């Protein structure tokens, strides 16, 4: 049941990314200590594309322009409620 | 070189790395080449570097992502 843990998987992979970034030696030493669980999980849960990207290693602001413009220039309660709900 | 133009599958180089490492047979071949180089780095680093850069200047837009991976490792 890995699909219900999608947010957890994303958070954990980001934490692993930060671990290899800031402290590469300790992160590598941990990964080699637990290499086979990672390999087996990657083979079984191949849908974890970020995990396979890690094995290979071994935007946001633009979207919210019209929302911010509408929120800033909105006057009537309907427009404010609409943008806030969006 | 052949597949860069004859396929729809081919920032940008990051996506190229993802789609290329994603495959299985090519990934294993790249692993074999990495093992070969790790055996060769200690013995003849300059000659391997010279061969790699000659092949690069001859075939730059084709296998640079493998060179990018090797650089990331070393």
């Amino acid at each position: 049941s890995s699909r219900h843990l999608a947010a957890f998987i994303n958070k954990f992979v980001q934490f692993i990314h930060k671990y290899i970034t800031y402290n590469a030696p300790a992160a590598i030493s941990f990964l080699q200590k637990h290499a086979d669980p990672l390999h087996d999980l990657s083979f079984d849960n191949s849908d974890l594309v970020m995990l396979k990207s890690l094995l290979a290693g071994l935007l946001t602001a633009a979207e919210m322009a019209p929302y911010m413009k509408r929120l800033s220039r909105g006057q009537t309660v309907e427009d404010l409620l609409e943008v806030l709900s969006d | 070189s052949t597949y860069s133009g004859q396929h729809q599958r081919v920032g940008a180089l990051n996506e190229l790395l993802q789609l290329w490492m994603g495959c299985r047979a090519t990934r294993t071949l790249m692993d074999i080449y990495v093992q070969c180089l790790s055996a060769l780095i200690g013995s003849c680093p300059d000659a391997c570097v010279d061969a790699l850069l000659d092949t690069s200047v001859q075939h730059s837009p084709h296998f640079d992502w493998v060179v990018a991976h090797i650089g990331s490792s070393f």
